[PDB]
């Protein structure tokens, strides 16, 4: 769905983030909801990575490997490089422990 | 790692 030109968190346009400063929105490819990266708390390089991809918001995000949410969707990991979501049991290899700190998905890792 | 839960709280709520 086409982007909603308003940030879901601060209701500002791309012309006024929470600091009343211009900042382009990220927009969910599935539901069209948008957010300023500053409002989403994304770091700059995550932001520039997400801009080049088909991004889903937190609520729309399905696991990139198995393509479902499922009953334990709240514990799906988000890639610190690309914001893709992965269930623990769908990681490479499947994880039985929640990673502490930075985690990067299989899509972003080198071949 | 960031999860759907940590991200949702990290941002705070959507505007009502
Ligand atoms: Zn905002
Ligand atoms: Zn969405
Ligand atoms: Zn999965
Ligand atoms: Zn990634």
């Amino acid at each position: 769905m086409d982007p909603i030109p308003i940030c879901s968190f601060c209701l500002g346009t791309k012309e006024s983030n929470r600091e009343k400063k211009p900042e382009e929105l990220l927009s969910c490819a599935d539901c069209g909801s948008s957010g300023h990266p500053s409002c989403l708390k994304f770091c700059p390089e995550l932001t520039t990575n997400v801009k080049a991809l088909r991004w889903q918001c937190i609520e729309c995000k399905t696991c990139s490997a198995c393509r479902v949410q499922g009953r334990n969707a709240d514990n799906m990991l988000f890639c610190d490089s690309c914001d893709r979501g992965f269930h623990m049991e769908c990681c490479d290899p499947p994880l039985s422990r929640m990673p502490k700190g930075m985690w990067i998905c299989q899509v972003c890792r080198p071949k | 790692a960031r999860t759907k839960q940590t991200a949702r709280k990290s941002t705070g709520g959507k505007a009502p």
